[PDB]
């Protein structure tokens, strides 16, 4: 089916730019999500529709997506926004619906 | 006169022998005049048919068939319009009256049957009927329907009585003296046009008459040929429309009356509605609809399809139908309005095997394009593969909204390869919010000003994701310049939310016609409407004020009063039955003839109509 | 605490796992959401096992279609995933999370349970 490739670990300073990429056959043409799942917990949807943001969570996290790579951006990171990322499209026509291999973001 | 519709069921009975009895006992009771067909078929013995002597006149078919009652009472019967046929070209077929028994229908008293407008007739396998091959029946049934006749005699076994020796060649209806068959018309003259009252001139019917006539005036007749207005028999009802020289227009006669089966009537009987042709149905049929004018209730043609409400997805049958799909897709054929949501997703072009449900057609999408209304949502999330836009929601212009996705949207357009959205009809969305994300190849989406389409306060959208405004723009995918800056559904002009200027039909322009153009026009409400086409185009100033002719700046050829008309009123019918002619003088103005002048005009006085 | 997940943490190689997640504050037959079943290996990354609507219609996961059958009640307003011919690569946290129409993604996620195959 369709592949989906992260990098294993990306790490950030705190108060800079975080940016975790995610792969794709030409992902542009498809809708990406974003999910954070902390230790121990559930995912939770972060960001939705390669940049919409849900209720509850902060500005700071912002998306795109274009080309091949989807890229999830967050503005100003902060010690508790370490976790794994997993970025998930779902087929239009084959109605299947795949993750990513995850991202471990750690904060320097 | 009492009247009933009648029946159709052909040779079909209505459960048992006392059911179907009841049903045709319930039709013709008390009935004079049947507007449809007359069928007395399996009735048995010993029942009590004397409600039919009460019958007189039939505008369909007789269809007497499958009886075993010796006396079917139809004596008062006297026409026999065949405005319908029972087989090919029957007006009355007599066909297998009998039974095991071999002793069926024995007196059939039809004395009064003296015309049959037309058709045929026909009788076979009637064993035990008596008196019926006397009957002349070139005397009764047209002259041209005579080379289509089917009668079969063959009763040599039954016991029965002779006729009376004053009928005419022993031709009787049956046993009694009043059964005599009544001859009208082979027996006639050559003088007289169509039937007469004996054999000489001087009493000749008039041409009008259908059975037969008492005198040789018009209102005579014992039943009309045609139509009955009052108590004249007329070739036509008097006309609904009459051209009276005062206000030079066609206005309505008072004493126009609307044509009801085959009489003339002031106004349709109760539960009746007139149609758009000048009759008295039952009921607006299919391809039109009903509506009230001057308190009377008036059959119209249907703005495009009919209104036709169907279940959409959660409704009845389609509840827990999770998309629209080849299975269900029948049940939407000529829908205009859906009492329902409608999901179309992709699990309809790929099928699944829980549901027993083959792959949906993507031509069959072209079904519910007659929609106008959904009551709920709008779920789209999958579209067929070579199509650019929503082609099937171009007659889309109401979204109600009542049930929501998510609890907030209610129309959700995601994840399409489509160029625009198409939705050039859809004006009015009154509850939920819109979500239209996922489309990577969509333009126009971003344009639409959503708060003219709303009507609930706190509907919010959300349009992102979609193909960006630089790649659309650059692309020349933007809304036209004749659309106005609240946005566009594509780049023609037809996919305006609306015009900047005017609009001649659906279509944005630049302006109307007023100064230039082939179709001269003038502007109302920011939109081009033509002038009469007796407007003569002006140079230097508009062709026309209004609609119609009335409001023209100049007539093109002639004038009737106020009005450019392309000829004047020559032959037009007026009150009193008197018609109505006109000539053209010199400045192509009508003007009335003179009174004795009845066949029209060339110029004023008697000079105009010579010798 | 909307979504519960619910079955035998223990369970042998070769044999039928068993799940069930149950949906409370609202109701599972809902013409606006999908149900998945999603799980992932401790250590590992998620992984789509199938979608289920209140209907029946399902979509599976190409690495584990003769395998997986999920279904759904609407009485008990619950949804079940059954994974035959289990083996050691099947020990993961299982989540069932909610899966609208209008976005695709898994807006609620449920907390999940850990099976954990075993000699
Ligand atoms: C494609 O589009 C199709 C048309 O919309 C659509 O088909 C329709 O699909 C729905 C959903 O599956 C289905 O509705 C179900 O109907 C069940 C019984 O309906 C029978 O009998 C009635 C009697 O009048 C008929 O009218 C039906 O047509 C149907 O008979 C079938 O009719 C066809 C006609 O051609 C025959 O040829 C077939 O032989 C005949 N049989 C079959 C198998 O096709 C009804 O029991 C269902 O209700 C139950 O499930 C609901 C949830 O779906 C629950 O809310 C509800 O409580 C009911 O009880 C539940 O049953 C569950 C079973 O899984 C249990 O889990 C629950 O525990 C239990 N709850 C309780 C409290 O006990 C349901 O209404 C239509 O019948 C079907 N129509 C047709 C013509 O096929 C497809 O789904 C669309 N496909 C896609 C992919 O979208
Ligand atoms: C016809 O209808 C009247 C009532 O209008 C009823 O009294 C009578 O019994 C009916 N006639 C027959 C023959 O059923
Ligand atoms: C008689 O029947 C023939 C059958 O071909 C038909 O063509 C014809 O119109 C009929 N004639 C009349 C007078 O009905
Ligand atoms: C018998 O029929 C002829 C026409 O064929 C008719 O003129 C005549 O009136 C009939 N005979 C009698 C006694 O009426
Ligand atoms: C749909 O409408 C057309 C046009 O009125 C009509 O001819 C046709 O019989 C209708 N089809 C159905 C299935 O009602
Ligand atoms: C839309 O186009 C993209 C790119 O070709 C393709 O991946 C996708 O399958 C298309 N969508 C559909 C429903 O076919
Ligand atoms: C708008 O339409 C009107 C009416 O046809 C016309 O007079 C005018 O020239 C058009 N254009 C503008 C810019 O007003
Ligand atoms: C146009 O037509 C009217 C008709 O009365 C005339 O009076 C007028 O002078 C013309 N020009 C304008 C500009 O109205
Ligand atoms: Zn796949
Ligand atoms: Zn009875
Ligand atoms: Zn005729
Ligand atoms: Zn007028
Ligand atoms: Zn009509
Ligand atoms: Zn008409
Ligand atoms: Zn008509
Ligand atoms: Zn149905
Ligand atoms: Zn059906
Ligand atoms: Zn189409
Ligand atoms: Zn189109
Ligand atoms: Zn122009
Ligand atoms: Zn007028
Ligand atoms: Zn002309
Ligand atoms: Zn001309
Ligand atoms: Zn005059
Ligand atoms: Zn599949
Ligand atoms: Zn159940
Ligand atoms: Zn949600
Ligand atoms: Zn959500």
């Amino acid at each position: 089916s369709y592949v989906l490739t992260q990098p294993p670990s990306v790490s950030v300073a705190p108060g800079k730019t975080a940016r975790i990429t995610c792969g794709g056959n030409n992902i542009g043409s498809k809708s990406v999500h974003w999910y954070q799942q902390k230790p121990g917990q559930a995912p939770v949807l972060v960001i939705y529709y390669d940049s919409d943001r849900p209720s509850g969570i902060p500005e700071r996290f912002s998306g795109s997506n274009s080309g091949n790579t989807a890229t999830l951006t967050i503005s100003r990171v902060e010690a508790g926004d370490e976790a794994d990322y997993y970025c998930q499209v779902w087929d239009s026509s084959s109605d299947h619906v795949v993750f990513g291999g995850g991202t471990k973001l750690t904060v320097l | 006169k009492k009247v009933c519709q009648g029946t159709s069921n052909k040779l079909t009975q209505l459960g048992t022998f006392e059911d179907h009895f009841l049903s045709l006992q319930r039709m013709f009771n008390n009935c004079e005049v049947v507007l449809g067909n007359l069928e007395i078929t399996y009735v048995q013995r010993n029942y009590d048919l004397s409600f039919l002597k009460t019958i007189q006149e039939v505008a369909g078919y007789v269809l007497i068939a499958l009886n075993t009652v010796e006396r079917i009472p139809l004596e008062n019967l006297q026409i026999i319009r065949g405005n319908m046929y029972y087989e090919n070209s029957y007006a009355l077929a007599v066909l297998s009256n009998y039974d095991a028994n071999k002793t069926g229908l024995k007196e059939l008293p039809m004395r009064n049957l003296q015309e049959i407008l037309h058709g045929a007739v026909r009788f076979s396998n009637n064993p035990a009927l008596c008196n019926v091959e006397s009957i002349q029946w070139r005397d009764i049934v047209s002259s041209d329907f005579l080379s289509n006749m089917s009668m079969d005699f063959q009763n040599h076994l039954g016991s029965c009585q002779k006729c009376d020796p004053s009928c005419p060649n022993g031709s009787c209806w049956g046993a009694g003296e009043e059964n005599c068959q009544k001859l009208t018309k082979i027996i006639c003259a050559q003088q007289c046009s169509g039937r007469c009252r004996g054999k000489s001139p001087s009493d000749c019917c008039h041409n009008q008459c259908a059975a037969g006539c008492t005198g040789p005036r018009e209102s005579d007749c014992l039943v009309c040929r045609k139509f009955r207005d009052e108590a004249t028999c007329k070739d036509t009802c008097p006309p609904l429309m009459l051209y009276n020289p005062t206000t030079y227009q066609m206005d309505v006669n008072p004493e126009g009356k609307y044509s009801f089966g085959a009489t003339c009537v002031k106004k349709c009987p109760r539960n009746y509605v007139v149609t758009d042709h000048g009759s008295c149905v039952r009921a607006c049929g299919a391809d039109s609809y009903e509506m009230e004018e001057d308190g009377v209730r008036k059959c119209k043609k249907c703005e495009g399809p009919c209104r036709k409400v169907c279940n959409g997805i959660g409704i009845g049958e389609f509840k827990d139908s999770l998309s629209i799909n080849a299975t269900n897709i029948k049940h939407f054929k000529n829908c205009t309005s859906i009492s329902g949501d409608l999901h179309i997703l992709p699990v309809a072009f790929r099928g699944d095997s829980f549901t027993h449900t083959p792959p949906l057609d993507p031509q069959e999408l072209d079904i519910l394009k007659t929609v106008k209304e959904i009551t709920g949502f709008l779920l789209i999330q999958a579209w067929p593969e070579n199509r650019t836009d929503l082609h099937a929601f171009e007659n889309l212009e109401i979204i109600r909204g009542r049930t929501k996705q998510h609890g907030q949207f209610s129309l959700a357009v995601v994840s399409l390869n489509i160029t625009s959205l198409g939705l050039r009809s859809l004006k009015e969305i009154s509850d939920g919010d819109v979500i239209i994300s996922g489309n990577k190849n969509l333009c126009y989406a971003n344009t639409i000003n959503w708060k003219k389409l709303f009507g609930t306060s706190g509907q919010k959208t959300k349009i992102i994701s979609n193909r960006g405004e630089n790649s659309c723009k650059a692309t020349g995918q933007v809304c036209h310049a004749l659309c106005s800056p609240e946005g566009c559904w594509g780049p023609e002009p037809r996919d305006c939310v609306s015009c900047r200027n005017v609009s001649r039909g659906r279509e944005c322009v630049d302006k109307c016609n007023l100064l230039e153009g082939e179709p001269r026009e003038f502007v109302e409400n920011s939109e081009c409407i033509q002038c009469h086409p007796e407007c003569l185009p002006q140079a230097m100033n508009i062709t026309c004020t209004g609609r119609g002719p009335d409001n023209c700046i100049q007539c093109a050829h002639y004038i009737d009063g106020p009005h450019c008309v392309k000829t004047c009123p020559a032959g037009v019918m007026g009150e009193n039955n008197t018609l109505v002619w006109k000539y053209a003088d010199a400045g192509h103005v009508c003007h009335l003839c003179h009174p004795n002048c009845t066949y029209g005009c060339t110029g004023p006085g008697l000079e105009g109509c010579p010798t | 605490v909307q979504l519960q997940e619910s079955g035998p943490g223990l369970v042998k190689p070769s044999e039928t796992l068993s799940l069930t997640c149950t949906v409370s504050g609202g109701s599972i037959s809902s013409s606006s959401y999908y149900w998945g079943w999603i799980r992932q290996p401790p250590g590992k990354g998620l992984e789509w096992i199938g979608s289920i609507y209140y209907s029946g219609s399902t979509y599976y996961n190409p690495s584990l279609k003769s395998r997986v059958t999920i279904s759904v009640d609407t009485s008990k307003n619950q949804f079940s995933l059954k994974l035959s011919s289990v083996t050691a690569a099947d020990t993961a946290v299982y989540y069932c999370a909610r899966l609208p129409m209008v976005t695709m993604s898994f807006d609620y996620w449920g907390q999940g349970t850990l099976v954990t195959v075993s000699s």
